């Protein structure tokens, strides 16, 4: 795999992508 | 945390893999 | 605002635009 | 759950507001 | 709910989200 | 160029490429 | 409407040409 | 409008409510 | 159609909307 | 990471998340 | 091909990383 | 190449049909 510049939205399909049905939590700064 | 640092800098899908649940 | 189907990426996209700054959990387990 | 309530069936963007933190 | 900051494509997935059976219009300036 | 379906939040985004600045509706109802 | 059209049936990007403004 | 206003600054989902038709 | 400012995976959703069936090859630089 | 249903423009944005400057190829006809 | 391996049936992101050039 | 011309300028849904099989 490649490294990944990923902001808003992105963040959260990739999120979604690598996790499957174990989900995950999304936790932004503030 | 990773919300930034994937895009003010970049992320590998590996340090993505440790926020599943 | 509307009740609609959301399913897959197009779901935890909703929850992000919902939620934003809080951050969320995405638990299809439960 | 949320796949439950939103997919299977249908939710309003309230009820998504239920999985935020 | 949070304010959005959305552009390009992100905002017409936003107002798909918000408006669902009625739909919208979409009307950039120029 | 091809045809194929587009349903959803794929419909309008579809729109937005082929209409940008023009802008465009949306109107499932018809 | 566009949903029968388009998603219901098939569509050319030209056919989507016909909803815009 | 709406489309320059929440890329360039933010937008509620209260306001883009009011581009429903 | 109207002229595009895509990147990142927009760019890969327009030449997917583009080519359809056909499928596509995505090269970018180095 | 999971092995999950990937579909249409959601399997493109997939190959680009894996794949990303290596570029990639989608050629659903084989 | 890929849709047969990923859509039709499932794949991993290794799987995945086949199709990359 | 065509990546950095629609990010960095602008391109065409017809340049773009170049790059299909
Ligand atoms: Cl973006
Ligand atoms: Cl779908
Ligand atoms: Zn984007
Ligand atoms: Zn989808």
């Amino acid at each position: 795999f490649v490294n990944q510049h990923l902001c808003g939205s992105h963040l959260v399909e990739a999120l979604y992508l690598v996790c499957g049905e174990r989900g995950f939590f999304y936790t932004p700064k503030t | 945390g990773i919300v930034e640092q994937c895009c003010t800098s970049i992320c590998s899908l590996y340090q993505l893999e440790n926020y599943c649940n």
